[PDB]
Parts: C-alpha cells; sequence; structure tokens
C-alpha cells in the first residue's frame, strides 16, 4: 500500500531531485530510508505524524516535506555521487509504539554521476544450445548477455512465442564489471533458458531475450556523435 | 541503542533447516524485527518479538531471549524461493529502529542426478549441470568474464540445474581454469 | 460528572506577625483543568506570585499551588480567589 | 531505597476555551514533575533541574516528536469515543502509565484511560486484557485486544522498560529523591467549646511526603473520631501534616524508618 516514484533515475552532479511517496493505509509515520551494500538501512529522515518532520542518521544533502497524511517527499538539493544508492520509503501505523511494522515501497534506483557521456544502452545477443549438449541431456539451453551497459539500470526478461516464460529460467541477480579496475566500469549481464530438446528442435518456436535499460529521460542535454542513451528495449532473437 | 550483529552470509541445503542469528547492543529495548528482502525487491515484514519465547508462522519461526540479547529466524523445509536477505532490526528505548546489515541466504538445490559438462554456445562457454558442491571462481584475466553459479528450475519436468557462463575476445578448455571442477567434468 | 476545587490556605511555616513567611493556597479535586487562581491582600490582588503547573492525581482530578513572600501582621487579611466551572462566582477563601 | 515510582500523564481537550492546551503530557518521578508538553509549545520540556543536566538535547528532540504524534494520536480517539457517546462539546480524554519499584524489590505496572475524569479502560498485564466500564468501553476494549503483538509490548515495556527508566531517574536525582528531611513534630492543646478540649499533632518541614501519624490512648489503638489533614506541600520541597482527637493520650508518628511518641 506504499507508492514511490521514480523507481530508476540518473542524475548529474549539481542536480536537484525529488522522491514521491504515497500510501492509503491510514499510517501517520513515515519514513525515507537509504540502503547501500554492506550496512543496514540508514534513516534520512522522518515524519513521526502529519504537521512535524525530523532529521535521521543521515540528513546531510536532502530535506523532506510531509506535504499531508498520504504524502511525505524527499527532496535532493544539489545532487552528489556519495548520493547513488538504493532509496526506500516506508509507513507504520504510528511510533511511540514497540509492535508496528514497516510498510515499505518499491524503491527509487540513483545514479549520480559527473557528466553523462559514460551512460550506455546493452548490447543484447542470443547463444543457441550446443548440438553436444542436445545429444548429451536431451535439453536445450539458450544464454543470454547484455554487456557494455552503463548505469546498472537492467531487467532481464524471456518471451517464449509472444508470452513471458519463467520456468527455465536463471538471471544473474547482480551484473559484473567488465573493467574490474575502473570506477565508471561498464557492465555485463547475462541469462538462461533451459528447454526440452524437442521444443527447441520445433522450428516454430521463437525465443526472445529483453532487456529494459533505465537511461537517460527526454529533458537531458544531449550533444555526442552517439545516439542518446534514453530508457529503451534492447532484444536479441533465435528460432528454433 | 548502539549495536545489532548478524553473520553476512548463510549458505544451506534445499529441504533442510537454517537458523538466522541476530545478537543486539541495545539502550532499551521495545522488540526485535525480521524483515525477508528478495534481491531487488522491497523489505517485508515477517515477524516480531517483545518477550522470550518461540512464535511460528508456517516454515518461519522466530525466538527471542532478552536476556542473552539475541534471536534467531529459523527456516524449515528449505525452499529455493527462500534464497534472499533477512534483516534483523531492534527498537531501543526511544522506539528508534537500529538495523543489523543484513544475512544473505543461498540454497544449495538438491542435484539427483549430476552431469558436469563445458559446452560452447554461438563466444559463450556454459558449465553445467555440476553437483552444488562445486564452487565457480571469477576469472583473473583482463578480458575474460566468469559469472557466479545460478539454479534453474524445469517445473514441468520437476529437474533442477547449476549453472556459470564464461566468455572472452579463449579457448572453452581453458574457461574454468581458476575453479575446482569434477573430473568427470564432459569436454566435447 | 465536575468536581469542584478543594481550596487549601496556609503558612509556609508557623505564622508570627512581623516575621517573613510563604502564603500558600493549594487547588485540589477539580475537573475539569480550566481554572484561575488569584491571591489576594485586602481585596486587592497580588503581582508578584509564584505557582507551579496543572498537576495530575490517580483519581483524574488536577491540582495547582500558588504562593507569595509576605510578612504577616495583625491588620493585613489574605484570601485566595479561585474560580471554576463549577463555581457561579468566584470563590473568595480566608487565611485564618 | 524507599518506595519510588514512575508515572506519566496525558490530558487530552476537546473544543478547549481560549488559553487552554488542547493536549497537555507531564512526567512525575514521585511528587516531582520531570517533563512537559503541550499543543501550544510543541516541545518536550525538563521540569527538573537533574532532568535537564543528565538527559542530552536528542532525547528532548526525539521525545518532542513522539508527543506530536501521540498529540494527533489523543486528538482522533477523542472525536470517536464523542461519536460512540453521541456527545457534543468540551470533553476530556486522559491516559495514565506508570510503574512502581517497592522497597522489597518488587515491581508494579499500570496503564489507563479515563473518558471525563470517569475510570474508562484499565490494562491488566497479567491476563493481557483491557477491563472496560461500559459498552463504549467494551467496542474500543475489543478492537485493542486483537493486536496481540501490541499488548505483549505493552507489558514489556510497563515490567521492564519502565523499571529501568525509572532507576536512571533516581540516580540522575539522587540528591532530591532519595534525601530525608525529618519532620518537626508538635501537640497542641485547647479547650475549645465549653467541656471540650482539642488536641492537635502537627508536623512539618518533611520529605518524603509519606508519613504516618495516628493518636493512642493508653498504649492502644483510640477507637475515637480522629480527624485528618491533607499532606501539603509548603512550597520548599518540604510538606505538612496534622492530626486531631477530643479528651493517656499520645500522638505517634512515623516517617522514614523513625517513629515519634508524643504523651500528653
Ligand atoms: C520519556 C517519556 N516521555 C513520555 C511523555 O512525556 N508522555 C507520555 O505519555 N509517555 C512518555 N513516555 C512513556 C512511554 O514511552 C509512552 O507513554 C508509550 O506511549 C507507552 O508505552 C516516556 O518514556
Amino acid at each position: 500500500g506504499v507508492t514511490q516514484t521514480p523507481k530508476f533515475q540518473v542524475l548529474k552532479t549539481g542536480q536537484s531531485m525529488t522522491l514521491q511517496c504515497a500510501q492509503d493505509m491510514n499510517h501517520n509515520s513515515m519514513y525515507w530510508y537509504r540502503q547501500d551494500p554492506g550496512m543496514g538501512l540508514r534513516l534520512i529522515y522522518y515524519s513521526a505524524s502529519e504537521g512535524t518532520t525530523d532529521k535521521g542518521e543521515v540528513p546531510n544533502g536532502y530535506n523532506v516535506s510531509r506535504l499531508n497524511k498520504r504524502e511525505f517527499s524527499l527532496r535532493l538539493e544539489s545532487a552528489a555521487p556519495s548520493q547513488t544508492s538504493v532509496y526506500f520509503c516506508a509507513s507504520s501505523v504510528w511510533t511511540g509504539e514497540g509492535s508496528g511494522e514497516l510498510f515499505f515501497g518499491e524503491g527509487s534506483r540513483l545514479t549520480v554521476l559527473e557528466d553523462l557521456k559514460n551512460v550506455f544502452p546493452p548490447e543484447v545477443a542470443v547463444f543457441e544450445p550446443s548440438e553436444a549438449e542436445i545429444s548429451h541431456t536431451q535439453k536445450a539451453t539458450l544464454v543470454c548477455l547484455a554487456t557494455g551497459f552503463y548505469p546498472d539500470h537492467v531487467e532481464l526478461s524471456w518471451w517464449v512465442n509472444g508470452k513471458e516464460v519463467h520456468s527455465g529460467v536463471c538471471t544473474d541477480p547482480q551484473p559484473l564489471k567488465e573493467q574490474p579496475a575502473l570506477n565508471d566500469s561498464r557492465y555485463a549481464l547475462s541469462s538462461r533458458l533451459r528447454v526440452s530438446a524437442t521444443f527447441w528442435q520445433n522450428p516454430r518456436n521463437h525465443f526472445r531475450c529483453q532487456v529494459q535499460f533505465y537511461g537517460l529521460s527526454e529533458n537531458d542535454e544531449w550533444t555526442q556523435d552517439r545516439a542518446k542513451p534514453v530508457t529503451q528495449i534492447v532484444s536479441a532473437e533465435a528460432w528454433g | 541503542g548502539q549495536n545489532i550483529d548478524q553473520p553476512t552470509e548463510m549458505t544451506a541445503t534445499e529441504g533442510a533447516i537454517v537458523q538466522i542469528n541476530c545478537t543486539y547492543q541495545t539502550s532499551g529495548f521495545n522488540g526485535l524485527f525480521w524483515y525477508q528482502q528478495h534481491a531487488g525487491e522491497a523489505p517485508t515484514f515477517l515477524s516480531y518479538n517483545v518477550l522470550d519465547g518461540l512464535e511460528e508462522k508456517g516454515r518461519f519461526s522466530s525466538f527471542l531471549s532478552r536476556s542473552k540479547g539475541y534471536s534467531y529466524l529459523l527456516l524449515k523445509e528449505l525452499q529455493m524461493k527462500d534464497s534472499a536477505s533477512y534483516l534483523c532490526a531492534v527498537k531501543d528505548s526511544n522506539y528508534q529502529l537500529i538495523w543489523g546489515a543484513g544475512t544473505k541466504l543461498i540454497i544449495k538445490p538438491d542435484i539427483q542426478n549430476p552431469d558436469p559438462a563445458v559446452y560452447q554456445l554461438r563466444s559463450v562457454c556454459l558449465f553445467t549441470d555440476f553437483d552444488s558442491q562445486t564452487n565457480v571462481s571469477q576469472s583473473k584475466d583482463s578480458d575474460v568474464y566468469i559469472t557466479d553459479k545460478c539454479v534453474l528450475d524445469m517445473r514441468s519436468m520437476d529437474f533442477k540445474s547449476n549453472s556459470a557462463v564464461a566468455w572472452s575476445n579463449f579457448a572453452c578448455a581453458n574457461a574454468f581454469n581458476n575453479s575446482i571442477i569434477p573430473e568427470d567434468t564432459f569436454f566435447p | 460528572i465536575q468536581r469542584t476545587p478543594k481550596i487549601q490556605v496556609y503558612s509556609r511555616h508557623p505564622a508570627e506577625n512581623g516575621k517573613s513567611n510563604f502564603l500558600n493556597c493549594y487547588v485540589s479535586g477539580f475537573h475539569p483543568s480550566d481554572i484561575e487562581v488569584d491571591l489576594l491582600k485586602n481585596g486587592e490582588r497580588i503581582e508578584k506570585v509564584e505557582h507551579s503547573d496543572l498537576s495530575f492525581s490517580k483519581d483524574w482530578s488536577f491540582y495547582l499551588l500558588y504562593y507569595t513572600e509576605f510578612t504577616p501582621t495583625e491588620k493585613d487579611e489574605y484570601a485566595c480567589r479561585v474560580n471554576h466551572v463549577t463555581l457561579s462566582q468566584p470563590k473568595i477563601v480566608k487565611w485564618d | 531505597m524507599r518506595t519510588h515510582s514512575l508515572r506519566y500523564f496525558r490530558l487530552g481537550v476537546s473544543d478547549p476555551i481560549h488559553g487552554v492546551p488542547e493536549f497537555i503530557s507531564v512526567g512525575y518521578v514521585d511528587s516531582h514533575p520531570i517533563t512537559t508538553y503541550d499543543s501550544v509549545t510543541r516541545q518536550a520540556e525538563p521540569r527538573a533541574p537533574w532532568m535537564a543536566e543528565n538527559l542530552a538535547p536528542d532525547h528532548w528532540e526525539r521525545y518532542t516528536q513522539l508527543l506530536r504524534g501521540w498529540q494527533q494520536m489523543f486528538k482522533v480517539e477523542l472525536k470517536r469515543l464523542q461519536r460512540h457517546y453521541n456527545h457534543s462539546g468540551s470533553h476530556t480524554y486522559q491516559r495514565m502509565i506508570g510503574c512502581e519499584l517497592l522497597e522489597d524489590g518488587s515491581t508494579t505496572g499500570f496503564l489507563q484511560y479515563a473518558y471525563d475524569g470517569q475510570d474508562f479502560l484499565i490494562f491488566n498485564k497479567d491476563t493481557l486484557s483491557w477491563l472496560a466500564v461500559d459498552n463504549v468501553a467494551h467496542t474500543i476494549k475489543q478492537a485493542w485486544e486483537a493486536n496481540q503483538h501490541e499488548l505483549l509490548y505493552q507489558k514489556n515495556w510497563l515490567e521492564e522498560e519502565c523499571i529501568a527508566w525509572l532507576k536512571r531517574f533516581l540516580e540522575y536525582g539522587k540528591d532530591t529523591l532519595q534525601r530525608t528531611e525529618p519532620p518537626l513534630v508538635r501537640v497542641n492543646r485547647k479547650e475549645t467549646f465549653p467541656g471540650v478540649t482539642a488536641l492537635f499533632c502537627k508536623a512539618h518541614g518533611f520529605y518524603p511526603p509519606e508519613i504516618y501519624m495516628t493518636w493512642m490512648k493508653n498504649g492502644e489503638e483510640i477507637v475515637q473520631e480522629i480527624d485528618y489533614g491533607d499532606i501539603l506541600p509548603s512550597g520548599d520541597g518540604t510538606y505538612q501534616a496534622w492530626a486531631s482527637i477530643e479528651l493517656l493520650y499520645s500522638c505517634h508518628v512515623e516517617h522514614s524508618g523513625v517513629h515519634m511518641v508524643l504523651q500528653v
């Protein structure tokens, strides 16, 4: 019952940002958390009830507004690279109550960069099953690679004959770094789809690997010779 | 409150039991919470404990020892879907939540018939059908990319399999030379 | 149910004329909370008057203490003047 | 240590007259005010110098925020109550939470509610239930008893959290709270209404306010009519009380482990 927007955002250093959060649960308390790898959730700001707000553990670089009982927005005044994180909004019925749990929003993946020149969409490629594997196991594994993207803002999904399949699918939870020693290293993501040999052997079966990329928006100054690395769907396909 | 400790990572086998411990050192105690956080998703409430005892919500059980300053989240009849992070939080004297760094839980599937092998796809190399004991090591080479092991489920055939991909701009027989692989690993 | 205030007017120490003391007015047992208290010297209100904040009893009623520094004399007459919703007019309670 | 207690009260007033706050919350350790908050200031403040000196600004900032939310909660519960009773105008809502540390080391905890200065709901932390005075109170109880984790939280707070706070405040306010000012006691004799003699036993300058005063006849209890004066604050941290009788006679006073007899 908590709705937070946007799910993804790319920002340039010094840019302002407002994160939205609404709950239709009649909750009085609202919170803004940030999740960073290797540590527990850190509270930026909280709002115990309508008409009041206070600083949490990490308020520097932010400000909040409790617009009403339903909404609590988070603002980044002058975005800084250290503000690149996963943000969570949450609500609870009250504070000063021990038992009342937190209800979280879906999260906002924020990337802050000095320039937008390193933002790249992925190059998607499908790899057909080995003839050796079809003989050895009577099963066919399709591998999908998404490489060279930046930032790490992707969603991989498999579609067989226009319908989205989940069975026989394994996508890496985290992408790997193509240039491990570089600070602005691009990413690679892999996925596997395993079907029956017969299924793959049927040439009426169409297999598509789809990668949703979250990049730049409509209002972003782009001057480079390469096309604007906007939010886009990049796919690869193969037939039976 | 000052500190909450819980292990970084835990691995157990599918169908078995795992106990995730949580120790807290706080100024006051008004309850301990457990949250489940699936990779890329939001945390969801699992349980609350404020007095001593053990509460059971199906395969999930939560225990609190207010004297030993500890709790545990117990998971029974482990399923692959239980692969997630488990966050532990304590409400101090002033009702402020103190969060643990989280525990990532990794479930090893039950491999009924292991068939270790490395195949070439059209490029990419796939290490598949190995036992859940086998560990995949990431490469040391510059333009060589190896992924962590992944578990897929063929629901319609009640089949589970382990797999790791390798690719570069590279020999398929040299692909997983940095990892200790089975002697029975098929190379066509 | 409205409870009318109990008004007690007494000195801090056993009184003696010509010796500095404190005149107390303890207003308790009242409900609801709104009350007005004034100390009087020969009918007129005393300006330099100290008091406690509204206080709470376990029986859900309220109490307060008003006091002022004074030097008692045979001639001077002191009282406490209190008003509360249970009273038509303010009640003047004399110090004895 | 003697018996000590920590209490927190809340007062909610609907439709208040000018100069009356909509919400008040005061904390007490025994007879001493320790914290205050009202809907006018909207700030949690100390009311004892030893509270100000030992609790860092973060404590006041935190409780200011909780009290702002408790203020909101109380305004809404009072509206629901009035709606249940079909009441209009100005009504009051009060809460009292607290605990006691007895001399023998045992403890008590209480949490109760009042509507218009009358008993409404009383928590029983030993059966984890609410005792309701009427059908309106019974409706509220039914909702409050549905949340089993809240009941458990309340019990834990009353038994552990409250005692721990009180033990902290007893140490902070040690020089006030744990001190003893023995009473000054005198027996006054006077011929009142012709043929009637009145015996007055007066005590003053004592701290803590807990005193035992009784009149005895020839060593045993006086099965006559004793009048008792209230334990009144003298305004300097000390207290006064009295006991009177009519006409071998002796006033008995007990204060902080010292027994006093005043023979006539
Ligand atoms: C420090 C503190 N202050 C207050 C307060 O000023 N007013 C109040 O009503 N309660 C206070 N509490 C006690 C407690 O945390 C609170 O009453 C919860 O609502 C009951 O568990 C407190 O612990």
